[PDB]
């Protein structure tokens, strides 16, 4: 069970070569779009179909240079913690024993963990947020949590914000493990975030179904 | 641009690290008040004081200023509408 072997009917789709049409398009007349085109299936690549464990959900890359990687909040090694990814830092501190705040957002080690990492729209034009939506991303997306519900069978979904928890819909809630809870964004992180425990429940989830839990704690590849 | 609205109603530089997108019922909650449609927030953090600057916009092209909330070290926000 690969993404290769399971994406491989929709890479024909037509909307498919469509979005990937636009964005390349895009690319060559002088836009700038991140994360660079090697980066843009990296979630897909870090995290292969049966090592999915936890499913956590973003929205579109940074639009900011060198930020975005193609993992969902995660920004390389250097960047600033985003606000988003440090409040999940701060959930983490006051839950997972052993978790002291990380000096970066590089969460590279989650994927390799079986946490797929993936914002629902692979790309952005730099300077403008979510400027590539309703552009065929969402579609793709949808299908891949699709696949997971389907092929899979006792992953987590970890769903923030209202706009995330939408793609509840296609997954079977006695199949699947889902967690839903609003944004971490320093907005709405006072209105259910912050002691929604979804990062020990998850591992309690894991334990439970003889799998092996997340170390939250992320790691820096050296130099 | 929009980190100049930010310094335009604070006087402080900063740069946006994040917009998250979100639907009229989640801000409505938060701001007191429900957006037309889906807003944008966003975020930029000024060590400085510790606060949280964000600056809600409309969805994409238009990004069109709705409010300005700065959070402060006690999570307190302190609205502004625009």
């Amino acid at each position: 069970l690969t993404w290769h072997d399971v994406l491989a009917e929709e890479k024909q789709q037509p909307y498919f070569l469509n979005t990937l049409q636009t964005v390349a398009s895009e690319r060559q007349s002088g836009v700038t779009i991140y994360p660079p085109q090697k980066d843009v299936f990296n979630a897909f690549r870090f995290t292969e179909l049966g090592d999915v464990k936890v499913v956590i959900l973003g929205q579109d890359p940074y639009h900011g240079p060198g930020q975005a990687h193609g993992l969902a909040f995660s920004v390389r090694p250097g960047i600033a913690i985003p606000p988003s990814l440090l409040n999940m830092y701060k959930e983490l501190e006051n839950t997972i024993p052993g978790f002291t705040r990380p000096n970066h957002g590089y969460l590279e080690s989650w994927a390799r963990q079986g946490v797929l990492l993936l914002n629902t729209v692979l790309t952005v034009r730099a300077g403008q947020a979510h400027s590539h939506a309703s552009l065929g991303w969402e579609t793709f997306t949808d299908k891949v949590i699709s696949l997971i519900n389907q092929h899979r069978e006792g992953v987590v979904f970890l769903l923030w914000g209202s706009h995330a928890q939408k793609k509840g819909a296609i997954i079977d809630k006695q199949r699947h493990h889902v967690l839903k809870a609003p944004d971490p964004s320093p907005l709405s992180a006072h209105r259910g975030f912050f002691g929604c425990n979804h990062f020990v429940l998850a591992n309690q989830w894991l334990e439970q179904r003889g799998e092996t839990p997340i170390d939250w704690m992320p790691v820096l590849p050296a130099e | 641009n929009l980190s100049d609205i930010i310094e335009k109603e604070t006087g402080k530089q900063l740069v946006i690290q994040e917009s998250i997108l979100m639907l009229p019922e989640e801000v409505e909650e938060v701001i007191g008040n429900k957006p037309e449609s889906d807003i944008l927030v966003h975020t930029a953090y000024d060590e400085s004081t510790d606060e949280n600057v964000m600056l809600l916009t409309s969805d994409a092209p238009e990004y069109k200023p709705w409010a300005l909330v700065i959070q402060d070290s006690n999570g307190e926000n302190k609205i502004k509408m625009l």
